[PDB]
C-alpha cells in the first residue's frame, strides 16, 4: 500500500489543527492506522492509533487534545488537535500496524511526512521578516534565526 | 419548404384521379381524412401499400415529384388527401391537401337572394352543386368586413352558403351589388 | 481466463483442441441461431447481478434549482451545464446540509432562478454504479456441455446464410468482449481478404444490412475538461459522487478519425456493396435518421463516461460509377440501457481527463429503398438493437446434439 | 393497440390547453408516442413526440408554448399548450411511431380525434348566440357564421 | 414523487379497515401489526 | 407508526457504544460506516 498526507502547512496558535492521511492501493482490514510525530527538540513520539470499528487509543501526555476519526469510504484516516501552542512544530507521518502484539510490532508502510509550523506571530519588515525571507546582496550569507516572539534575524558582513 | 399540391381536383365517376405531390427529395406517404372519422395511411412509400387496403391505390416516384394513382372512383372516395416526406429540421412536413369529388348529380345553377336591413347586409345564395363557389361585392368593390360561410350539405343534399357585411347607417353610396361566381356562371343581383 | 463479473464463472483451458472435418457440407444460419438470445440474456442478467451490491441513490431528486455556469467557458455548448444547488439528508437522521452539483442539459428538466428536477424520477429512481467496479469489457469464451459440440465456420467466402464446404469442431469459443456501440462496431474482430456484406434479404430494406471491415481505422475520442469528484454522504453509509468545480477552462469533447484512411474504407465499401444492386447504380451515404438520442448518436463507453457522438461528418459523401475529421462527442450520465421501463443508471464522474484509442471494426447501415430498378440507393447507419451488435460475432458458430445410437444392415447372426 | 383521448372541448383565450390520450392493451418499450393537428384551414400538421425515457422532440414552429409529458404509471401521457390564441381551434389526435429511422416510419394506431374549440366571446342572445344555437320555426334554416369577435349569425327566410 | 413536497388525498375505506384513535381522527387496523404489500 | 408524528424515548446505553460529537451531544459509535441489523 501506499499512504500519502496532506493539510496546511501553517496554523495560528491556539487553533485546531487538522490533517488528513488518505490509503492507496490497499483496505482497512486488520489494521491499525495510527499517527506519529518527529520533533527536533524532543524527539520522536507517538500520538496514536485508531480501528477501524472506532475504538481508538491515544497517548497518556496528549489526551484531552487529540482526536482521531475514520472514514472508510473515502478511504482516509485523519487527526485533529486542539489548542496547539508553539512548542507542536513538528514534521507528522502516517503508519500503519499489523492486527495482534503490539510487543514486537513495527511501524511499516510510512508516508512521506508533511512538515507543520506552528506560530502566533504578524507581517513584519526587517529593520537594518516574518512572511518573507529577505535576501540580501552586494559576502557571505548566514541562515536565519528563530527568536521567542516568533520573528526572524539574520546577519551578513563582507 | 411546402410540399406543394393542387388544391382540388374533380373527376368523374369510373374513371382515373391522378394527385402530384411535388418538391420531395425524400421517400413520400400518403394520408387520407373523412370528415368525424380517424385518418388512414394509405401508401407508406413510393409504390407499397399496407395490408387491408383495395386495389384501386397505387403510387409512383420519378424524380422528385410522386404521383397517386387511383383506378375506381367511388362514393367512398371523396376524401381529402396528404402528402409527407421527412426533412432533418423539421421532422416531418405535410402538403396542402388535395380534394377528391365524384359528380353523383349534374351541374345545377345557384339561386341568389338580397335582404335590407331596418344594420347588416345579407347575400344568401343556395342549391348550387358542387361546392366550389368564390363570391364578390360590389358598390367600386370592397375588401372591408366579408365573411363567408363555408359550403356544406343540407337535405336537398346541395351545398349552399351565405355571404354578411356590416355597414355604418354610408346608406353615401347609391348602388350596392352582390355576385357569385360558380365554375364560370355569374348572377347579379341587387338598393337604397 | 468489473460488471462483466467471472468470479462466479470457472476458468478455461489452455490450448483448447479443434478439429478439422473434411468431407462435411454444414447448412450455417447466423441470423436464427439460439446461443445470441442466449449471451444477451446472460448479459442483461448479469449486468443486474452486478448492480445489486451498489448505492439505491433512492432520496436524491429533491427540487433543483440550477443556474448557468458561465465562467470562461467556450463560445459553442454554451449553456450545457448547470450549477445545481439542492440539499439533503446527511448521516444523522434530523439534521440537512446545503451542497451544490454540476448536471448536464440532458440529466435535467424544467418544472414550471427556476427549479430543475431529474429527468428519472417521473418514471424511476437511479441506481448508482459504485465505484470500485469498472466497465472495462474483458474475454468471455463459450463453451458447451457434455453431449454437445460447437461447430465452427471456416469458409473465407461466407455471407452467414447456406452452406459451409469447410466445417471444424472446438469446444471453446474465441474471445468475445461484449462491447458496447450503436452505429460504429468497436474492437471487434476483422475480416480476412475483403469486407464483407451480410444481410437477412438484400431486396429487402426493413432488415439491417451489416458490413465487416478488413482493416481497422482508429478512432480517438477524448474529453478534455479537467473536472474533479466531491463525496456527499446520504446516509449512514451510502455515498453520492457529485460533480465538483471544473479547474481551467470548458471545452466539448472531441472524436477523432483519420481523413484520408476512411475514405479508402468507404472506397471498399462501396466497392463491395455494387455487386449487388448493379455497376451503375450512385451510392450515397446521409447522416443518421434516428428519433431518440441512441440511434441517432454514436454511443460507446470510455472507462466509466458514456459518450454521444454526432458523426455527421464521416456518412457525408456520394460515389459515381494529415487532416482528421473531428467529431462533437457528447456527455450524458443517466442512462436507460438495455431499454427497459424502469431501471436506469448513475454514472459518477471520473476525475481528471480521459482518453480512449479505439478501432472500428463494422458499421450497422440501413437502406433507404425508393422504388425498384431505380438507379441511387443511400444509405444511413443505425442500430439500437443488442442482438445485431453481437450477430457480427457469433456468426461462425452452431451447436448441434449427438445421437450416438445408429443401426445399419449386415450379414452377422447373434448366437 | 387503442387509444384514446379526454379534455375539454371549449378552452378560454390565452388559457392553457390539456389533453390526455391513454394507451391501452400495450406496453410503452420503444414506441415514439406523437401528437397531430388537423387545422381546417391550415392543413394536417405535427406537434411533437415524447419517448418512454423523457426525450421530447417538439414542432420548431411551436417550440416554447409546447410540452408534453409522459407516464408509465397511469398508462398515459399527455400534451399542454401555452397563450393558446384564436387560431388554433382544430381537432386533435394521438397516434404512435415505431423505434428506428424515422426516414420511411409512417404514423399509425390512430385515435378518434376530439374537437378543441377555442373561443372569446360572451353570453348574448340574437338580434332578430354563444353558449346555445337558437332555433327559429315557422322556411329555411342556414348554416351559421363565425365572426373574427367569436360571435354567430345566420339567417333564415320563407 | 418530490421528496420535500406533499400533497392532499380523498379516498372510501370500509369501516372494517380503519380504526379510532385518541373523534376525527383515524388510522389503518395494520399500522400496529404488520404493514401491508398492495397486490399490483 | 404513524408517520407524521414523533416521540421522546429514554435508553441505557454503554459507555463503549457512543462517541462524543462534539448535556453534551452524543451518536452511537457505528453511524459512519454502516446500520446495523437488530438481532432478533
Ligand atoms: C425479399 O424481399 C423481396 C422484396 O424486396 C420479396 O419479393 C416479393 O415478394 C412479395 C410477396 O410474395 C411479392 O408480392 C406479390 O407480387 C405479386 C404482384 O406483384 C402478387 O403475386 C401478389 O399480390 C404479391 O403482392 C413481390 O412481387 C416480390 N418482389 C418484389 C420485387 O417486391 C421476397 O419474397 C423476399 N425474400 C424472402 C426470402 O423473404
Ligand atoms: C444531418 O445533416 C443535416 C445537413 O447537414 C443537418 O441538418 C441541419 O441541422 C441543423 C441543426 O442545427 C440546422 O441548423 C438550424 O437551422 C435553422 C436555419 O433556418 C435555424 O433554426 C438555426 O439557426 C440552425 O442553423 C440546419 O438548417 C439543417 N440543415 C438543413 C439543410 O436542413 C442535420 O441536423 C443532420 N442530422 C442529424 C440527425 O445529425
Ligand atoms: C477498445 O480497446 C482498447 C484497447 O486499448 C481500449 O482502450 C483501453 O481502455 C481501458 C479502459 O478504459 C484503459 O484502461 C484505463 O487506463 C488508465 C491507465 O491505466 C486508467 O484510467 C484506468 O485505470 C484504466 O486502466 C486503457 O488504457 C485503454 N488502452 C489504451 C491503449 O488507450 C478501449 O477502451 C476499447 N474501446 C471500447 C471498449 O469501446
Ligand atoms: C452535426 O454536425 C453538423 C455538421 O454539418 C451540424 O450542422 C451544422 O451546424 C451548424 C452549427 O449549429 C449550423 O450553423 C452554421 O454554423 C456556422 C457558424 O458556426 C456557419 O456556417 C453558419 O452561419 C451557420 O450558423 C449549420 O447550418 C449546420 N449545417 C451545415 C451543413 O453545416 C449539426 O448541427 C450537428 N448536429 C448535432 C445534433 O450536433
Ligand atoms: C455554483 O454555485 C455555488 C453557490 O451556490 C458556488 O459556490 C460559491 O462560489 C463562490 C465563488 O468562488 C464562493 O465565494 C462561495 O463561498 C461558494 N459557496 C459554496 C457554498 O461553496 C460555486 O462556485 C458555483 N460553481 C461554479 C460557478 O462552477
Ligand atoms: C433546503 O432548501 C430550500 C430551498 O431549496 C430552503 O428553503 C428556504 O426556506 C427559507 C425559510 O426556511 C426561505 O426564506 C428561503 O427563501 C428558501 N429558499 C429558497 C431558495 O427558496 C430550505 O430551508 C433548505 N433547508 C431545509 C432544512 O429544508
Ligand atoms: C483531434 O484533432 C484536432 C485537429 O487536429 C486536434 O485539435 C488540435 O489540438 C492541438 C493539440 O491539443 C491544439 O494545439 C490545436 O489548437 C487543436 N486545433 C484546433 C482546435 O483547431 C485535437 O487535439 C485532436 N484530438 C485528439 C488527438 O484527441
Ligand atoms: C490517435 O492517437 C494515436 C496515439 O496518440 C495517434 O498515433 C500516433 O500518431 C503519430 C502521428 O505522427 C505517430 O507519430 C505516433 O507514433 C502514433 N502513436 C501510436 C501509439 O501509434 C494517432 O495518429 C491518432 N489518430 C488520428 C489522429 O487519427
Ligand atoms: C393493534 O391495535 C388494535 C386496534 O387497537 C388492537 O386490537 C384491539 O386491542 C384491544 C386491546 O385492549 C382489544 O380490547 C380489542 O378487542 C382489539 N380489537 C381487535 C379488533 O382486535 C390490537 O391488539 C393491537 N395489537 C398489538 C398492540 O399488538
Ligand atoms: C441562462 O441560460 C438560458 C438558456 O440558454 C438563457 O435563456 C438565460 O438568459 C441564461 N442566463 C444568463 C444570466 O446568462
Ligand atoms: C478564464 O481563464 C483565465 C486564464 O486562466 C483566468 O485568468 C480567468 O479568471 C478565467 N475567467 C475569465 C472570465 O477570463
Ligand atoms: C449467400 O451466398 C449464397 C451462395 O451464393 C447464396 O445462395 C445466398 O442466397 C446468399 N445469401 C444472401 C443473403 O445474399
Ligand atoms: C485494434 O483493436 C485491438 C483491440 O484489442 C487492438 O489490440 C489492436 O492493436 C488494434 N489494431 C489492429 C488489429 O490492427
Ligand atoms: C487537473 O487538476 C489537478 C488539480 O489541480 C492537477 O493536478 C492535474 O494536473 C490537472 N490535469 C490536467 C490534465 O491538467
Ligand atoms: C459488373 O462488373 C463486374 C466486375 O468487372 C463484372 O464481373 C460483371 O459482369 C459486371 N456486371 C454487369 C451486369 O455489367
Ligand atoms: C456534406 O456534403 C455536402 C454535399 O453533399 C457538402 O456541401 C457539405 O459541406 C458536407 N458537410 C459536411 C459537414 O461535411
Ligand atoms: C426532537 O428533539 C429535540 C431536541 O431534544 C426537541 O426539541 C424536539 O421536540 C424533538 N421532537 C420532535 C421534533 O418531535
Amino acid at each position: 500500500v501506499q499512504l500519502q498526507e496532506s493539510g496546511p502547512g501553517v496554523v495560528k496558535s491556539s487553533e485546531t489543527l487538522s490533517l488528513t492521511c488518505t490509503v492507496s492501493g490497499g483496505s482497512m482490514g486488520g489494521t491499525y492506522w495510527s499517527w506519529l510525530r518527529l520533533s527536533p527538540g524532543k524527539g520522536l513520539e507517538w500520538i496514536g492509533y485508531i480501528f477501524h470499528t472506532g475504538e481508538t487509543n491515544y497517548s497518556p501526555s496528549l489526551k484531552g487534545r487529540v482526536s482521531i476519526s475514520v472514514d472508510t469510504s473515502k478511504n482516509q484516516f485523519s487527526l485533529r488537535l486542539r489548542s496547539v501552542t508553539a512548542a507542536d512544530t513538528a514534521v507528522y507521518f502516517c503508519a500503519s500496524l499489523p492486527r495482534g502484539q503490539l510487543v514486537n510490532a513495527y511501524f511499516r508502510n510510512w508516508g512521506r511526512g508533511s512538515l507543520v509550523s506552528v506560530t502566533a506571530a504578524s507581517t513584519k519588515g526587517p529593520s537594518v521578516y516574518f512572511p518573507e525571507p529577505v535576501t540580501v546582496s552586494w559576502v557571505h550569507t548566514f541562515p536565519a534565526v528563530l527568536q521567542s516572539s516568533g520573528l526572524y534575524s539574520l546577519s551578513s558582513v563582507v | 419548404y411546402e410540399l406543394t399540391q393542387p388544391p382540388s381536383v374533380s373527376v368523374s365517376p369510373g374513371q382515373t384521379a391522378t394527385i402530384t405531390c411535388s418538391g420531395a427529395s425524400t421517400n413520400v406517404c400518403w394520408y387520407q381524412v373523412k370528415p368525424g372519422q380517424s385518418p388512414e395511411v394509405v401508401i407508406f412509400e413510393n409504390y407499397k401499400r399496407p395490408s387491408g387496403i383495395p386495389d384501386r391505390f397505387s403510387g409512383s416516384k420519378s424524380g422528385s415529384t410522386a404521383t397517386l394513382t387511383i383506378r375506381g372512383t367511388q362514393a367512398i372516395d371523396e376524401a381529402d388527401y396528404y402528402c409527407q416526406v421527412w426533412d432533418s429540421f423539421s421532422t416531418f412536413v405535410f402538403g396542402s391537401g388535395t380534394q377528391v369529388t365524384v359528380l353523383g348529380q349534374p351541374k345545377a345553377n345557384p339561386t341568389v337572394t338580397l335582404f335590407p336591413p331596418s344594420a347588416t347586409l345579407v347575400c344568401l345564395i343556395s342549391d348550387f352543386y358542387p361546392g366550389a363557389v368564390t363570391v364578390a361585392w360590389k358598390a367600386s368593390p370592397v375588401k372591408a368586413g366579408v365573411e363567408t360561410t363555408t359550403p356544406s350539405k343540407q337535405s336537398n343534399n346541395k351545398y349552399a352558403a351565405s355571404s354578411y357585411l356590416s355597414l355604418t347607417p354610408q346608406w353615401s353610396h347609391r348602388s350596392y351589388s352582390c355576385q357569385v361566381t360558380h365554375e364560370g356562371s355569374t348572377v347579379e343581383k341587387t338598393a337604397p | 481466463d468489473n460488471v462483466w463479473a467471472t468470479h462466479a464463472c470457472v476458468p478455461t483451458d489452455p490450448n483448447p483442441q479443434e478439429i478439422h472435418l473434411e468431407n462435411v457440407t454444414e447448412e450455417f444460419n447466423m441470423w436464427k441461431n439460439n446461443m445470441v438470445e442466449q449471451m444477451h440474456t446472460d448479459i442483461i442478467s448479469l449486468w443486474d447481478q452486478s448492480l445489486k451490491p451498489c448505492v439505491k441513490l433512492t432520496p436524491l431528486c429533491v427540487t433543483l434549482q440550477c443556474t448557468n455556469v458561465t465562467n470562461n467557458i467556450t463560445d459553442d455548448m454554451r449553456g450545457e451545464l448547470k450549477n445545481c444547488s439542492f440539499n439533503m439528508t446527511t448521516e444523522l437522521r434530523d439534521k440537512k446540509q446545503k451542497v451544490y452539483s454540476l448536471f448536464y442539459r440532458l440529466d435535467v428538466v424544467q418544472i414550471n432562478n427556476k427549479e430543475y428536477r431529474l429527468i428519472n424520477c417521473n418514471t424511476s429512481a437511479c441506481t448508482q454504479a459504485c465505484p470500485k467496479v469498472s466497465f472495462e469489457p474483458i474475454p468471455i469464451h463459450y463453451c458447451a456441455p457434455a453431449g454437445f459440440a460447437i461447430l465452427k465456420c471456416k469458409d473465407k467466402k461466407f455471407n452467414g446464410t447456406g452452406p459451409c464446404p469447410s466445417v471444424s469442431t472446438v469446444q471453446c469459443t474465441h474471445g468475445i468482449k461484449p462491447v458496447v456501440s450503436t452505429q460504429l462496431l468497436l474492437n471487434g474482430s476483422l475480416a480476412e481478404e475483403e469486407v464483407m456484406i451480410r444481410s437477412e434479404n438484400i431486396t429487402n430494406n426493413a432488415k439491417n444490412i451489416l458490413v465487416q471491415f478488413n482493416t481497422p481505422v482508429q478512432i480517438n475520442c477524448t474529453r478534455p475538461n479537467n473536472n474533479t469528484r466531491k463525496s456527499i454522504r446520504i446516509g449512514p453509509g451510502q455515498a453520492f459522487y457529485a460533480t465538483g468545480d471544473i479547474i481551467g477552462d470548458i471545452r466539448q469533447a472531441h472524436c477523432n478519425v483519420s481523413k484520408a484512411t476512411w475514405n479508402e474504407t468507404l472506397g471498399k465499401v462501396v466497392k463491395q456493396l455494387r455487386k449487388h444492386f448493379g455497376n451503375n447504380t450512385i451510392i450515397r451515404f446521409a447522416n443518421s435518421s434516428g428519433g431518440d438520442l441512441e440511434v441517432t448518436t454514436h454511443s460507446f463507453n470510455c472507462g466509466g463516461e458514456f459518450f454521444y457522438c454526432n458523426t455527421s461528418g464521416l456518412f457525408n459523401s456520394t460515389w459515381i460509377s494529415n487532416d482528421s475529421i473531428t467529431l462533437p462527442c457528447r456527455i450524458k450520465q443517466i442512462i436507460n440501457m438495455w431499454q427497459r421501463i424502469g431501471q436506469c443508471m448513475y454514472a459518477p464522474p471520473i476525475q481528471g481527463v480521459i482518453r480512449c484509442v479505439s478501432n472500428i471494426t463494422g458499421l450497422i447501415l440501413t437502406r433507404d429503398g425508393g422504388s425498384t430498378n431505380s438507379t441511387t440507393e443511400t444509405f444511413r447507419p443505425g442500430g439500437g438493437d443488442m442482438r445485431d451488435n453481437w450477430r457480427s460475432e457469433l456468426y461462425k458458430y452452431k451447436v448441434v446434439k449427438i445421437e450416438p445410437l445408429g443401426v445399419a444392415p449386415t450379414r452377422c447372426k447373434r448366437r
